[PDB]
C-alpha cells in the first residue's frame, strides 16, 4: 500500500530557509518521480516543479528557479525541497505529488501536507482572561459562562475545564489573525442557572511551545 | 514530442493515406488496406517537428542524431510514421524549435527524457556556464525562407497500434447488425473476420486483457465493447469424407466413413443445406454403426463373420455381396 | 500562451445529474485529468483519462473529451460530492514543461433551508478590568446560508478601528458561524454610553444594545 | 496482393521441410517395422 | 483465398497429402505383415494345463471392459498421447469447448489423427490369437493349416 | 531487409539443401551402420 509520510509544522522568520521532507515506503522509490505542489488558503493547487530521484535531474517553474533546492537521498529514501530566502506570500501547504508509472503523468498518490508559517512576530506565553456571569444581560438574558485567552503566537493551545472534567457545551472557534501578531481564542459554556453557586469552574490552558500555563478558578 | 491517447472511434480510417498532403507514409507493420477493416484496442499520438534530411531516421533500424538521442521506434512497430513538407507554415524566419544533439546515451524506444543538464565532455565539473567545454545540449532549427532541399521544415505525426492492452472501442464501420449465438456465422465480434460459434468464457481477466495470443499465435479470447462479458474464440464442426468403392466395372454404389465424428453431430458438421441432394441420403442413413473413428453411413450392418476385403478404419470392413459395412472376421 | 479556464460554482438537486466542464481552445489534442479534493485532506483522484475512471471511485462519474469541451458528468447526485474539482492538462508550453492546473469547480447540493441568525452580544466582565483591559464580543452562530456584515457604532461614532473577524467555518451540524472581536482599553468603556453590535442578513437587519453597567 | 502472395510464401516451406523430416522418420519407422515383420515372421512364427 | 494460392503450386499438396496418405496406408501394411499374419484366429482358452507359465498378464483381462491386458494396462496408460485425436478438438467443438487442452489451434492445423485399422482391443485379439498359436500350436500355424 | 532477408533464404535453401541431402545420407550410413551393426552381429560375431 502506496503511503506518502510528510514532517511536523514549520514556524518560521522571513528570510529563513525550509528543509520539507516527504518520506515514502513499501515500494521502490527511486524508479518513480515526485513533484511538489502548494495550496494557500484560499488558492488553487500549484505546480512548483518535478524531480527525478535515481538520476538527480530536477525541473522547475519558470518564476522558481534557482530558490528551490529539490534534492533526495536513497540512504533513508527521503526526499527534500529545501525552498530559501523565505517571503511572506510564501505561506502555504505543500504536498508531495507522485505521477504515474504510466505515460501522461497522472498524479496518482499525495502526502497530507505540512503547514510554514513566515511571520516576524516573537514568541510569548499566554495570557488569561475569564468572564464571569454577575449581573442582568450577562446572566439571565440568554448568556454564557467563558475563558479569553490571547498573547500567544503558534497555534498549539489545549483547553479542558473544571481539572478537566467537563464536556458538555464545550465550543472552540479558531483564532483570529490579530494584527500585532499574537493570537486568540474564546471558550464558552452552557451551563444551568442552579449550578453556577455549586458547582465550582476552572479553565485550564496549556501551551508547550512557551511552556506557561496560567489556570485559576472562575466564579461570579 | 506529445502524446496523445484516442478511445473511442467508430468512424474510418481513410483520411489516413488517400490524400496528397500526406507525402511520406511508409506502414512497417500492417498494410494500408487494413486500415480501412480493423480493430484494435489503443491509438498513441506523438507528435514533433523534424528538418527534411532527417525524415529517414524515423524508421526501425536506422540511426542519426534524432534516432539515437531525440525519438526511438522499436523493430517491431505496428502502424504508420507519417512526414509531410511543412514549409510555408513554420518558416516565418522563426528560432523557436529546438532539438538535443548531445546526450551520455541514446533513448529508448517510446521513452521521453525532458532535461536541461550540461553534458560532461570537459574536465572540469562546470554548472549553469554557457561558454568554452561547458556544451548546452539543446541547438536551434536556423530556418529560412532561402532553405534548401533537406533543411525546410517538415511536420510529423506517429501513429502506432496497440494489441492486449484497453477493451477495445476504437474501430471502423460495417453493416448494423446485432449479436445471435449457438449458430454458425462470420462473426465479426470486435471486427476481426474470422468464422465461429462463442459461449459465455469462465475465465477471470484484468481489464488491461483484452485479446489473447495462444500457442499458435492466434485470437482465443475476446471482450464484448458494451457489456463487459468475456468469450473465447473457436472455429465451427469439423468432419472428413472417406469414401468406400469397388471397382467401377462392378456396381455404382458407395458409402462413406466419417472418421471420428459422433452421428447426431455429423448432419449438423456438414453444410447440408448447401450440399448435394444426392449426398444428403448418404449423410442421415437408417443402418448407422458407430465404432471408435466415427460412422459408416450408405450401407447396411450385418453381424456375420467375412473375411476382409476392402481394409477399413476401426475393424469394419466392406464387401459386394448391396455393399454391407460389417465388423471384420479375423 | 495556454492556461485553464473553470466556473467558479455550480449547484444541483440531490438524485439528479450534474454538469461540470474544462473546455479551452484545441483541448481535444490534449489529456485531461480530474482530480478531488476535499476541504482540509489530501486531494484523489477519480478521473485517470478523458474517459476512464480509477478503482474505489463507481461509475457514477463519468466523461468525455471532443473538440472545444471536456465535461465530467455526475450522475445520481449524494451529499459526499461537495468538494473541489480541478482539470490537469499536461502541455508542452514553448518548450518548457508545465503540469497547468485549472482555476476550480466548487459543485454544491441543495436540500437544506435557510434559518434566521440570532444574536448573543457579551460585555467585558469585572476580573478582565481586573487585568486592566477590555472586549465586546459578538457571536452569531444560528443561521445557515452566507455570510452576514457585523457592525458597530459607539456614541454616533461608527467604530471600525479594533474590529476582528474570524472566518465562518463548518460546525458540527454542518451550519455556519461568525465570530468578531473588538478591543477596547476599560477607561473607553466607562466613557461612552452606548454601544450596538448589528447583523444584516438578505436585507432584513437584527440590532442589539449593551449598557455599561 | 502481391505483398501476401509473398508472405504466405513465406509460410509455406514449413511443411514440406515437416513432411520430408516424417518422411525419413517413417522409412526409418518402415525399417524398424519391416524389422518387425520379420521379428513376429522370425521369432514369434518362427524361430530366428 | 489460400487454397487457390496454393493450388498455384499445383501438385505439392496432391503429393504431399498422398506422401502422407502412403504413410498411413504404409503403417497399415506395417500392421497387417505385423500382426495380422495369419487368418487361423485361435480364440482365448480357459486358463488350464499350461505347465506352470504364468501368462496372466499378457492374455486379455476379463474384467475390464476393454480387451488390453495388465501389461498394456502399463503400457498405454504411461505413454501420454497430449489429447492427440479427432473427436477431442474438433467433433464437439462446434463452439467453446474444454479450453486451455494439452495442446492447441489444431482446428487451424487439421491434424487428421486417424485411429489405427485395427484397433487396439482387435490388435488385442490378434496378438491373443497369436498367443494361442504359440501356446498350442508350433510354428505349424503361419504355414497355412 | 530485403537484401540481407533474401541471403538469408537462398543461404537457408543452401543449408536446407545440405541438411536435407545430409538427413538422406545420414539414412543412407544409417542403414549401411544397420548393415554394419547386421554385418559383424552374423559376420563377426557369428556365421552367416
Amino acid at each position: 500500500q502506496v503511503q506518502l509520510v510528510q514532517s511536523g509544522a514549520e514556524v518560521k522568520k522571513p528570510g529563513a530557509s525550509v528543509k520539507v521532507s516527504c518520506k515514502a515506503s513499501g515500494y521502490t522509490f527511486s524508479s518513480y518521480d515526485i513533484n511538489w505542489v502548494r495550496q494557500a488558503p484560499g488558492q488553487g493547487l500549484e505546480w512548483m516543479g518535478w524531480m527525478s530521484p535515481n538520476s538527480g535531474n530536477t525541473g522547475y517553474a519558470q518564476k522558481f528557479q534557482g530558490r528551490v533546492t529539490m534534492t533526495r537521498s536513497t540512504s533513508m529514501s527521503t526526499a527534500y525541497m529545501e525552498l530559501s530566502s523565505l517571503r511572506s506570500e510564501d505561506t502555504a501547504v505543500y504536498f508531495c505529488a507522485r505521477m504515474s508509472s504510466s505515460l501522461t503523468n497522472y498524479l496518482d498518490y499525495w502526502g497530507q501536507g505540512t503547514l510554514v508559517t513566515v511571520s516576524s512576530a516573537s514568541t510569548k506565553g499566554p495570557s488569561v482572561f475569564p468572564l464571569a456571569p454577575s449581573s442582568k444581560s450577562t446572566s439571565g438574558g440568554t448568556a454564557a459562562l467563558g475563558c479569553l485567552v490571547k498573547d500567544y503566537f503558534p497555534e498549539p493551545v489545549t483547553v479542558s475545564w473544571n481539572s478537566g472534567a467537563l464536556t458538555s457545551g464545550v465550543h472552540t472557534f479558531p483564532a483570529v489573525l490579530q494584527s500585532s501578531g499574537l493570537y486568540s481564542l474564546s471558550s464558552v459554556v452552557t451551563v444551568p442557572s442552579s449550578s453556577l453557586g455549586t458547582q465550582t469552574y476552572i479553565c485550564n490552558v496549556n501551551h508547550k511551545p512557551s511552556n506557561t500555563k496560567v489556570d485559576k478558578k472562575v466564579e461570579p | 514530442w506529445n502524446r496523445k491517447r484516442i478511445s473511442n472511434c467508430v468512424a474510418d480510417y481513410s483520411v489516413l493515406y488517400n490524400s496528397a498532403s500526406f507525402s511520406t507514409f511508409k506502414c512497417y507493420g500492417v498494410s494500408p488496406t487494413k486500415l480501412n477493416d480493423l480493430c484494435f484496442t489503443n491509438v498513441y499520438a506523438d507528435s514533433f517537428v523534424i528538418r527534411g534530411d532527417e525524415v529517414r531516421q524515423i524508421a526501425p533500424g536506422q540511426t542519426g542524431k534524432i534516432a539515437d538521442y531525440n525519438y526511438k521506434l522499436p523493430d517491431d512497430f505496428t502502424g504508420c510514421v507519417i512526414a509531410w513538407n511543412s514549409n510555408n507554415l513554420d518558416s516565418k524566419g522563426n528560432y523557436n524549435y529546438l532539438y538535443r544533439l548531445f546526450r551520455k546515451s541514446n533513448l529508448k524506444p517510446f521513452e521521453r527524457d525532458i532535461s536541461t543538464e550540461i553534458y560532461q565532455a570537459g574536465s572540469t565539473p562546470c554548472n549553469g556556464v554557457e561558454g568554452f567545454n561547458c556544451y548546452f545540449p539543446l541547438q536551434s532549427y536556423g530556418f529560412q525562407p532561402t532553405n534548401g532541399v533537406g533543411y525546410q521544415p517538415y511536420r510529423v505525426v506517429v501513429l502506432s497500434f496497440e494489441l492486449l492492452h484497453a477493451p477495445a472501442t476504437v474501430c471502423g464501420p460495417k453493416k448494423s447488425t446485432n449479436l445471435v449465438k449457438n449458430k454458425c456465422v462470420n462473426f465479426n465480434f470486435n471486427g476481426l473476420t474470422g468464422t465461429g460459434v462463442l459461449t459465455e468464457s469462465n475465465k477471470k481477466f484484468l481489464p488491461f486483457q483484452q485479446f489473447g495470443r495462444d500457442i499458435a499465435d492466434t485470437t482465443d479470447a475476446v471482450r464484448d465493447p458494451q457489456t463487459l462479458e468475456i468469450l473465447d474464440i473457436t472455429p465451427c464442426s469439423f468432419g472428413g469424407v472417406s469414401v468406400i468403392t469397388p471397382g467401377t466395372n462392378t456396381s455404382n454404389q458407395v458409402a462413406v466413413l466419417y472418421q471420428g465424428v459422433n452421428c447426431t453431430e455429423v448432419p449438423v458438421a456438414i453444410h447440408a443445406d448447401q450440399l448435394t441432394p444426392t449426398w444428403r441420403v448418404y449423410s442421415t442413413g437408417s443402418n448407422v454403426f458407430q465404432t471408435r473413428a466415427g460412422c459408416l453411413i450408405g450401407a447396411e450392418h450385418v453381424n456375420n463373420s467375412y473375411e476382409c476385403d476392402i481394409p477399413i478404419g476401426a475393424g469394419i470392413c466392406a464387401s459386394y455381396q448391396s455393399i454391407i459395412a460389417y465388423t471384420m472376421s479375423l | 500562451s495556454y492556461v485553464l479556464t473553470q466556473p467558479p460554482s455550480v449547484a444541483v438537486a440531490p438524485g439528479q445529474t450534474a454538469r461540470i466542464r474544462c473546455g479551452e481552445n484545441d483541448i481535444g489534442s490534449k489529456n485531461v485529468h480530474w482530480y478531488q479534493q476535499k476541504s482540509g485532506q489530501a486531494p484523489v483522484l477519480v478521473v485517470y483519462d478523458d474517459s476512464d475512471r480509477p478503482s474505489g471511485i463507481p461509475e457514477r462519474f463519468s466523461g468525455s473529451n471532443s473538440g472545444n469541451t471536456a465535461t465530467l458528468t455526475i450522475s445520481r447526485v449524494e451529499a459526499g460530492d461537495e468538494a473541489d474539482y480541478y482539470c490537469q492538462v499536461w502541455d508542452s508550453t514553448g518548450d518548457h514543461p508545465d503540469v497547468v492546473f485549472g482555476g476550480g469547480t466548487k459543485l454544491t447540493v441543495l436540500g437544506q433551508p435557510k434559518a434566521a441568525p440570532s444574536v448573543t452580544l457579551f460585555p467585558p466582565s469585572s476580573e478582565e478590568l481586573q487585568a486592566n483591559k477590555a472586549t465586546l464580543v459578538c457571536l452569531i452562530s444560528d443561521f445557515y446560508p452566507g455570510a452576514v456584515t457585523v457592525a458597530w457604532k459607539a456614541d454616533s461614532s461608527p467604530v471600525k478601528a479594533g474590529v476582528e473577524t474570524t472566518t465562518p467555518s463548518k460546525q458540527s451540524n454542518n451550519k455556519y458561524a461568525a465570530s468578531s472581536y473588538l478591543s477596547l482599553t476599560p477607561e473607553q468603556w466607562k466613557s461612552h454610553r452606548s454601544y450596538s453590535c448589528q447583523v444584516t442578513h438578505e436585507g432584513s437587519t437584527v440590532e442589539k444594545t449593551v449598557a455599561p453597567t | 496482393e502481391v505483398q501476401i502472395d509473398r508472405l504466405i510464401t513465406g509460410r509455406l516451406q514449413s511443411l514440406q521441410t515437416y513432411v520430408t523430416q516424417q518422411l525419413i522418420r517413417a522409412a526409418e519407422i518402415r525399417a524398424s517395422a519391416n524389422l518387425a515383420a520379420t521379428k513376429m515372421s522370425e521369432c514369434v512364427l518362427g524361430q530366428s | 483465398e489460400c487454397s487457390n494460392l496454393l493450388l498455384q503450386y499445383g501438385s505439392f499438396c496432391t503429393q504431399l497429402n498422398r506422401a502422407l496418405t502412403g504413410i498411413a496406408v504404409e503403417q497399415d501394411k506395417n500392421t497387417q505383415e505385423v500382426f495380422a499374419q495369419v487368418k487361423q484366429i485361435y480364440k482365448t482358452p480357459p486358463i488350464k494345463d499350461f505347465g506352470g507359465f504364468n501368462f496372466s498378464q499378457i492374455l486379455p483381462d476379463p474384467s475390464k471392459p476393454s480387451k488390453r491386458s495388465p501389461i498394456e494396462d502399463l503400457l498405454f496408460n504411461k505413454v501420454t498421447l497430449a489429447d492427440a485425436g479427432f473427436i477431442k478438438q474438433y467433433g464437439d467443438c462446434l463452439g467453446d469447448i474444454a479450453a486451455r487442452d494439452l495442446i492447441c489451434a489444431q482446428k487451424f492445423n487439421g491434424l487428421t489423427v486417424l485411429p489405427p485399422l485395427l484397433t487396439d482391443e482387435m490388435i488385442a485379439q490378434y496378438t491373443s490369437a497369436l498367443l494361442a498359436g504359440t501356446i498350442c500350436s508350433g510354428w505349424t500355424f503361419g504355414a497355412g493349416p
